[PDB]
């Protein structure tokens, strides 16, 4: 009857006619092509390299079993035309699945992306349920890995199929689904690992994911502020490195400058001046006050206004990540300039005391020189106030209300960058830094000449007045080309030109 | 200290400092790390030999994974291989007539008997890895499908041989529990075999039906067979077997079918190991029938520590054997040693369940460590107190009680200037007791632990030899303590107390004679100015030696012992106190001590000239002392500037207060 | 680039005090070899 | 650096007692000199708690006060009294100085309203310069035979004291009558004690700028001859309100003319964001006149108020309008001269103050230099 | 060389070294030293 | 080792007996020489407790006191009395020296102002010849009187190895400036505290200076310069104590430099700022010493009696003491010009002038030879 | 002072530590071998 012959080709078994009128041969040829793709798929997906590929193979085998179940179920024996028409709307779909597979082929995340693009390619057609079912059962290993960081956080890797693989402690490499979560997931795993050592709408995945990620991140931030006193370090850091604490700024500067070669650089003297200064600070003597070290980066051989000296804070493992090494380096840089500013106050106070002992001896020569000192003093004081206001008060107003894991890192870089920008240490304000250095040199020259050489003093003052006028001219021209610099001209110039 | 050997030996094997090369490893180091194998294997890949010979090593459970990663790194850098190759070369130089429809029942029914272990009519077992023969003439489809069902029979043969063999008494208790644990697993499989035997009589157990049915059993038999091969192919006992089971269980963490079976086997075979851990942690009793635990004991005589200096006892009584670590308690291995070690010393004077993903036992052992540490601390502080004994040893060895000593030299001055091996110990001991009774030392409950001893070497040369690598000076004190106290106060630390005393006694004695000279000439004129600078030096070094080194460090120790946590920190603090004290002394410096000892030799001989009662010798004495003192000041000034040490700065300020010796 | 210059004091004093402690061990054990 | 205060006369003792009471209340210190359980540095004013106070009838009432545990009418007569007791008084001064680690200044609260404190103040300043040349001295003089004593002491003040803060009664009672409606001495001295505590706000509490007395005084004083100061305290609300309210004549305590230097202290927690905006508004509207010759600016500093005890504000300034008060004193001198052992030093005091009044009037001109 | 040391030695030759050097390498790895540090030892030592 | 105290004259007996009450009160002993139960070395000043003192009309007042069971105006007249009681007094001295375990020093307290003046001068001459290897310590008290003082000073400056000056002019000064007494019953109260703390390190065991001998050779470099002053600040750290002692008014004295300064720190200060206190005083340059030979300043620590707050005592040996001797010299010349052989006073005049020359030249850079 | 002598000084002290530690190792097995 030939019904058993045609029905025993889609199963895979061979027949008398099927090895391995007259138009009926064409009809059998079409049915044979329907079975050869089934045989090719069975031969290709027999193995039970990648975990995602195994799940796809399991889904394909599950689908094939349904196809075998459907056949040899309804028709006991029907007409040859009837079986041809019945297996028409299904045979073409089988051929499409054969074209979808190899009968190279990607693996890992690439295969998941490739299948996803295939689903959108023919979403409207009847292949949507089949493609969706395969994609649902092919993402199972990936979902297990995603749930691993969410709950446990113990990284797992089978063959490196994923796009992600495995002091600074942040050397975990990272490099379709929405990109708003890929970076969030990657940083979420690191956060939970750190705490361990101390239509196509993807809604089912993000529904239980956003809530847990937010909970973990908030817990991590809360732990840093409460049980680690991170804010306490910042207020202590500002006290010491930025030299904001009184009776410690003056004490450290005074002791160092009292001496001035082979001295002042040995570890015996500089490691002890820090120890002595702490008691006079009266704001310290805590574990916070420890870890302060006077490091040196240059040894000069021998009027000058340069005295190189660093001051580096030290932190432990948990907070080494929050505070970067580069941030501490820039703290030393701004500290070195700010220490140089205090050099005037010690020297200017000394010459003020030096002139005090002269007093009987009252004439034009004495009073004329003292008016020069007052003019010298006012320029230093007025710019010192600008530095104090711009760096220690207005910038510190930000980052105090701003704070109330990666948020901490970005914010800290911005706070320091604004601090060094307002401090005129940026290369863009080099002419301002150059002209003040001339004033820096001129006043120390006035210090050197502690009335045998009054003409030299008068010449030095006149040079300063010209240089000060040049400073006002250059800053005024620079306004057209920095909102922070706008306040500087108001400080330097007030009821004058 | 084996790593320092490896770097030097490697430095001799190949041709090229070693100081930095070991610092890269000291900061990096019982923990074992793991790396990916597939990436390394493909990186290496005639590579074909590597791919087949590798599988043998992991079968033996051999410290394997880290080395494989190292080969991949060496392959990346070709120059390393070339140099290694160059270095290697340098060193070297009747179913046939039976219907096909009815043969299926016969085939499937005979396949039901081989599962039990009995040979079948057609499917038999070839005598010895087990192999089977089915039929010399059968249908191709039937043979191929039976061959699919064949391996379950071989797995059953392996496991039933494993349990029968591993029942011996010479393999440890952990092997017995492991063998007994799986006995229920094979029993359940036999019940399923019998259940399928009763189902087959109805004819509803086909060849295809059996193949689907054995699928849960196929994985169960496969995992049991793999465990049997792993244990058999490599000698595993004690913690080694537990580590293998734990590693296997963690490997199948993404299956959810082979993880529960491994978890149950591990938690059932860990009872012998966990049961003996309970008595080792809560008590100091170790049964140890076979060498399977991670702690072993070596028999050492207790009096060894008091007798000599070299033999270690604290680090030798109990040591870790690394092969037997269960691989999941390595992070707390050192604490476990402390628990038993602390309890063992105090016992002679007067529940844990295996869990997965849970650290309940980790917290359990920590508070057990806390209680064991706490009970030991109060044991030695409340009774046989430590602080009083240290105050007592400070009284005599460190000359705290000056009334005792000022009478001692004034009583034994004539019997200590005689040459060595000419004074008998009993006469010194009798004078010691008489002086102690007369002085205010009678208020000492532990006054009966001071014994006179005489050393064979002088202090200066002994210190010179140990850094470059008789008469009165031979005098030395000694102390005796009981065993529970002697653990921290031993010869390893006591010899520093007496070494410090020798310089202390010499400086005190020379000052006493020097002071006595002042009254001998107290009523030709240049000796007064020499004496003034002479006495002001010995007192100044004495004051610095005593009121800025002895007390400030001791007061730190007194505050430090009030917050102790375990005896390990107590001994570390005590050896820290002694070591920093010697550093703050004038010792531990070859150049400094040699000129100091030369000056002290000048000190003693000058006083001998005064009682001889010449003008040409006082100027020589002045010129010798001034040159020595100026050389002395130069060295400490250099040593206090290039190197940071507040003590040397203090003595320079203390010795000169008027700016004199400005050169 | 530049040393802390404070841990340098702590680092130098730890090694020197350790070296003397290690030196004192070799001599008391070498004399045992002679004895 | 320890700072020691001195009180002279009944007026100085009264303001000094009120100054100590307010300062003690500012910190967590009980009236019985015992710290209570309840950052700030009390070591500068207090020594281990006893205050470094020296007091020279009224004393008996002071001892009767609960704070007991916190311790003629002619110029010539006052001079004679100091001479007879100079050694006794300087004994306690020297021992206090030796007990102090390093003295910085010498705060004095003396009155020149015809009392003996003016005579004692003249002697003490003379000897302090003689014996302590490297030690700064500052006195908070107050202004009312009265015309005589009010100007003889000016001879010593202009050549001995490095700094001087004037608090006349002409403007003090005006504020008391207006904003308090008093129509006593304690009612008018309480405001003065409030200025005294707020004057050294940057001294009690550590800060980056102006950590010591010489730091503040040097900026305001261009020449040792010009060593006069005036104070205001508008608390009686942003930075603009404080800055604007500190310039009206109703707030300045003084009976062309321009300023030389302005230092203002803000004791509140106001946001530093708007400090420069207030500075621009002051310059744009031009509420103040400065010197034309040299570049003169305005400076402001911030400090934290005591949490134990609202935005405060104090101003310190030197104005050439202070010359008006001196001309009034000199005019009373000339009128009283003709109305009634050699009267020689009495003349040179007039010459010296007339030299000072010339210098003030010569600093307004654009050619003051050279 | 022990049997295990020779047992590991044969794979090293199979993958493509001095036997005494290899024994030291096995000893270092036995003492829990990380393999990455050992290569950085060799790289700075074989240069 | 043992010390026997000797008291001479009305002033000497009063100071010694007053010192004995203070020591008895500080120690745990009853006035009747019986230990009270209610650690410290007591063999120095007590015998198993009968004090080792040789009492010599003050004695009549003493015997009425509850401590009873515990035990003329010319220098020439005093010398004659000593010569005539030669056998009487030395009999008690000899019977005590043999009974002691080992004699090490003598304590002499007296006033150079009648009978004690002559007796004290004669006693030191005989003790040197009889006992040339025994230390003598004289706690002299300073107030006809010109000649008596110089005659006593002639013996003290060469026959007594040590001497401490205590003049009534300085005693009344502190008694008025810090005590407001306006009597002899109150000025000696400070003397008792100085005397009690004078040998506090001898009585209390300590790290150093547990023997009397070591407390002199540190301070006195040569037998000629053998004068030690006293100081007492408490009438707060060691630095405050150090600064206050050096203050000129504090010292018991009515260019110039020190020789050797000994400080006793009675307080319970932790022994960590004992060094930096010396460091800070060096930087500030609070005082100066001899420029020729090296000179050092030393400090010692002790503890209070728990049966009984920071104290301090200073031993000062400065060349400034020449002013007091020059004051005695100037009044001697005035008395001489205004009025057997009368040659002893001439010898006394020359020898003290040599001491003045030695004291004044001690500050020169070339004092040697 | 040369800022380079510090590196040389540290290496020299570390040399005194490593070399002396090596001699300890050699002499330990001598004790084990002797017994
Ligand atoms: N400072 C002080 N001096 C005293 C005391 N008692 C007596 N003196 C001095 O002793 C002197 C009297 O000596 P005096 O007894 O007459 O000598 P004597 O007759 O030889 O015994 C007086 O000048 C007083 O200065 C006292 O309690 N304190």
């Amino acid at each position: 009857e030939l019904v058993k012959d045609v029905l025993n080709v889609l199963i895979g078994v061979v027949s008398a006619t099927f090895s391995l009128p007259e138009s009926i041969s064409s009809l059998l040829s079409e049915v044979a092509e329907y079975g050869t793709c089934y045989t090719r798929l069975s031969h290709f997906s027999l193995q039970p390299k990648g975990l995602v590929f195994q799940a796809f193979t399991s889904g394909l085998r599950r689908y094939l079993q349904y196809y075998r179940a459907c056949v040899l179920s309804t028709p006991p024996t029907l007409s040859l035309l009837t079986i041809g028409f019945l297996f028409k709307k299904l045979g073409r779909q089988l051929r499409y699945l054969a074209e979808l597979c190899g009968v190279a082929f990607p693996t890992g995340v690439k295969l998941l992306s490739y299948l996803y693009q295939e689903a959108l390619h023919n979403c409207s057609n009847e292949h949507y349920p089949v493609l969706l079912s395969l994609l649902k059962t092919s993402c199972e290993p990936y979902t297990r890995f995603i749930h691993d960081w969410v709950y446990s956080g113990v990284f797992r890797d089978a063959y490196g199929e994923f796009m992600i693989q495995v002091k600074l402690y942040w050397t975990h490499g990272y490099v379709v689904f929405l990109k708003h979560i890929a970076h969030d997931i990657y940083v979420c795993g690191k956060t939970i690992n750190l705490l361990k050592l101390c239509v196509l709408m993807k809604r089912s995945i993000t529904a239980p994911l956003a809530a847990h990620i937010s909970l973990v991140n908030k817990a991590a931030v809360d732990y840093f502020f409460v049980e680690l006193h991170l804010e306490a370090h910042y207020e202590a850091l500002r006290h010491f490195l930025l030299m904001e604490d009184g009776e410690f700024a003056q004490s450290l500067s005074d002791l160092l400058f009292e001496k001035l070669p082979g001295e002042l650089l040995n570890p015996l003297v500089l490691n002890s001046v820090l120890s002595k200064a702490l008691q006079c600070s009266l704001h310290g003597d805590t574990p916070h006050a420890s870890n302060l070290s006077l490091a040196l980066k240059y040894l000069p051989e021998v009027p000058d206004v340069l005295s190189c000296l660093e001051l580096r804070y030290k932190v432990d493992w948990p907070l080494n990540i929050v505070i970067t090494e580069g941030c501490v380096s820039k703290y030393s840089g701004v500290f070195s300039f700010l220490l140089q500013l205090k050099l005037m106050m010690w020297a200017l106070k000394d010459v003020c005391f030096h002139l005090k002992r002269t007093a009987m001896a009252g004439s034009v020569q004495f009073r004329q020189l003292q008016l020069f000192k007052h003019e010298m003093q006012h320029f230093v004081k007025v710019i010192q106030g600008y530095i104090a206001n711009q760096i220690l008060h207005v910038t510190w107003c930000e980052f105090r209300a701003r704070l109330a894991l990666e948020e901490i890192q970005r914010a800290h870089a911005e706070y320091l960058h604004k601090a060094v920008f307002r401090g005129l240490l940026t290369e863009k304000a080099a002419p301002v830094m150059n002209v003040i250095h001339s004033i820096f040199s001129l006043v120390l020259k006035f210090r050197s000449q502690l009335h045998p050489n009054f003409a030299l003093m008068q010449q030095s003052y006149n040079t300063f007045k010209y240089y000060s006028h040049f400073l006002f001219k250059v800053v005024t021209k620079l306004v057209n080309r920095q909102p922070h610099l706008e306040d500087f001209l108001l400080r330097i110039n007030f009821n004058n030109y | 200290f084996r790593i320092h050997h490896d770097v030097n030996e490697l430095l001799s094997l190949l041709r090229v400092g070693a100081e930095v090369y070991i610092d890269l490893l000291q900061k990096n180091r019982y923990v074992t790390t793991t790396v990916s194998a597939h990436s390394a294997k493909v990186k290496i890949a005639t590579p074909e030999d590597f791919l087949k010979k590798y599988d043998e090593l992991k079968s033996k459970n051999t410290n394997l994974d880290p080395l494989v990663y190292l080969l991949s790194k060496l392959t990346e850098d070709k120059e390393t291989l070339q140099y290694l190759q160059q270095n290697a070369k340098e060193r070297a130089e009747l179913p046939g007539t039976l219907p096909l429809a009815s043969q299926e029942s016969a085939v499937v029914e005979d396949l039901l008997y081989v599962l039990v272990g009995v040979d079948g009519r057609y499917v038999s077992a070839q005598p010895l890895s087990r192999t089977f023969l089915v039929d010399p003439n059968l249908d191709l489809s039937i043979r191929e499908l039976v061959h699919r069902i064949l391996p379950v029979a071989a797995s059953y043969s392996a496991v039933t041989r494993f349990i029968e063999e591993k029942s011996s008494f010479e393999y440890g208790q952990v092997n017995h529990a492991l063998a007994a644990a799986m006995r229920t697993l094979v029993k359940e499989h036999l019940i399923l075999v019998s259940q399928l035997e009763q189902l087959h009589r109805q004819g509803l157990l086909s060849l295809q039906k059996l193949w689907f049915y054995i699928q849960p059993a196929m994985r169960t038999m496969d995992i049991l067979a793999s465990l049997a091969t792993s244990v058999d192919k490599g000698e595993c006992l004690g913690g080694s077997t537990l580590s293998l089971l734990h590693d296997r269980s963690f490997s199948y963490t993404g299956d959810s079918q082979a993880q529960e079976l491994c978890l149950y086997l591990t938690k059932a075979a860990s009872a012998p190991y966990f049961e003996v851990l309970e008595k080792w942690i809560y008590r100091g009793i170790i049964h140890d029938p076979y060498s399977e635990f991670m702690v072993e004991e070596h028999e050492l005589r207790k009096e060894r520590i008091q007798e000599d200096y070299n033999d270690k006892y604290w680090d030798q009584r109990y040591t870790i054997v690394q092969q037997q670590i269960p691989s999941f308690l390595q992070k707390m291995a050192d604490k476990i040693l402390s628990t038993g070690k602390y309890l063992n010393v105090v016992r002679e004077c007067g529940e844990i369940i295996y869990t997965l993903k849970e650290r309940a036992y980790v917290e359990q052992i920590e508070k057990a460590f806390n209680y064991a540490s706490k009970v030991l601390l109060d044991f030695l502080m409340e009774e046989k107190e430590l602080v009083a004994h240290l105050r007592s040893i400070k009284r005599y060895f460190l000359m705290d009680q000056g009334d005792f000593f000022v009478h001692f030299m004034d009583l034994a001055e004539e019997e200590l200037r005689k040459p060595v091996e000419d004074i008998t110990p009993p006469r010194l001991e009798a004078l010691l007791e008489l002086a102690l009774r007369m002085s205010t030392a009678n208020t000492d409950p532990f006054k009966d632990d001071l014994k006179i001893d005489l050393m064979p070497h002088d202090l200066i040369t002994q210190l010179l030899r140990v850094l470059a690598i008789s008469g009165l000076e031979a005098f030395s004190f000694d102390y005796i303590v009981k065993w529970p106290l002697s653990l921290i106060i031993n010869r390893k630390a006591l010899t520093r107390y007496q070494m410090l005393f020798r310089h202390m006694f010499y400086c005190k004695h020379v000052e006493r004679q020097l002071c006595s000279v002042w009254i001998s000439n107290k009523t030709f004129a240049g000796a007064f100015t020499l004496r003034q600078r002479m006495l002001n030096f010995v007192q100044n070094i004495q004051y610095y030696m005593m009121f800025e080194v002895m007390e400030p460090t001791w007061h730190i120790l007194e505050k430090n012992l009030k917050s102790a946590s375990n005896i390990d920190d107590v001994l570390g603090h005590h050896t820290g106190f002694l070591d920093t004290c010697l550093k703050d002394c004038m010792l531990t410096n070859p150049e400094l001590l040699k000129v100091f000892s030369k000056l002290m030799s000048v000190c003693v001989m000058f006083t001998n000239c005064m009682q001889k009662f010449f003008e040409a010798t006082i100027n020589k004495f002045d010129k010798n002392f001034s040159a020595h003192l100026l050389d002395l000041l130069a060295r400490l000034s250099i040593y206090s500037t290039s190197d940071c040490e507040h003590g040397m700065a203090s003595v320079i300020s203390r010795l000169d207060f008027n700016g004199f010796y400005t050169e | 680039r530049a040393r802390n210059m404070k841990d340098f004091e702590n680092q130098i004093t730890e090694l020197k005090k350790e070296n003397f402690n290690l030196k004192l061990r070799i001599y008391f054990l070498e004399e045992r070899m002679q004895q | 650096r320890e700072i020691i205060t001195l009180q002279l006369g009944q007026c100085g003792n009264q303001i000094g007692f009120e100054f100590w009471k307010q300062l003690c209340a500012e910190h967590g210190i009980s009236p019985e000199a015992i710290v209570e359980e309840f950052t700030d540095r009390k070591d500068v004013f207090f020594y281990q708690y006893i205050p470094r106070a020296v007091l020279l009838r009224v004393i008996h009432s002071i001892l009767n006060s609960p704070y007991a545990k916190l311790y003629g009418n002619n110029w010539a007569s006052g001079f004679s009294q100091g001479e007879k007791i100079h050694e006794d008084i300087f004994d306690i001064i020297d021992r206090e100085a030796d007990g102090s680690d390093s003295l910085e200044g010498f705060v004095l609260c003396h009155s020149i309203a015809g009392g003996t404190g003016s005579g004692l103040g003249s002697y003490l300043l003379e000897r302090l310069n003689d014996r302590y040349p490297k030690k700064l001295v500052q006195t908070y003089s107050v202004f009312p035979v009265q015309p005589y004593n009010s100007l003889l002491t000016l001879k010593r003040l202009t050549q001995n004291a490095d700094c001087l803060v004037v608090l006349d009664n002409t403007a003090l009672n005006r504020i008391a009558t207006d904003r308090l409606h008093i129509q006593s001495f304690s009612q008018i001295n309480q405001l003065v004690s409030t200025i005294m505590s707020a004057s050294t706000t940057t001294l009690r509490y550590p800060g980056y700028m102006n950590n010591d007395l010489i730091g503040l005084i040097a900026s305001l004083i261009p020449t040792p001859r010009l060593h006069f100061l005036m104070t205001g305290y508008t608390p009686l609300t942003t930075v603009l309100d404080v800055m604007r309210r500190l310039l009206q004549p109703k707030n300045v305590m003084v009976s062309n003319h321009c300023y030389i230097a302005i230092l203002n202290i803000i004791q509140g927690e106001v946001d530093p964001t708007q400090v420069h905006k207030s500075l621009q508004r002051i310059r744009e509207r031009k509420l103040a006149n400065f010197i034309p010759w040299g570049p003169a600016s305005i400076q402001v500093a911030l400090s934290r108020k005591s949490p134990y005890l609202r935005v405060s504000g104090l101003m310190m300034a030197n104005h050439t309008s202070i010359s008006s008060l001196f001309e009034r004193t000199c005019r009373q001198y000339d009128k009283l001269r003709k109305r009634e052992d050699n009267f020689d030093e009495m003349d040179t005091s007039r010459e010296i103050v007339q030299q000072l009044i010339d210098e003030y009037h010569a600093a307004t001109r654009p050619d003051y230099i050279s | 060389l022990s049997t295990e040391e020779m047992e590991l030695y044969e794979l090293a030759q199979a993958a493509g070294i001095d036997p005494d050097v290899f024994k030291i390498l096995v000893d270092l790895l036995k003492l829990n030293v990380a393999p990455l540090a050992v290569f950085q030892m060799l790289k700075s030592m074989c240069a």
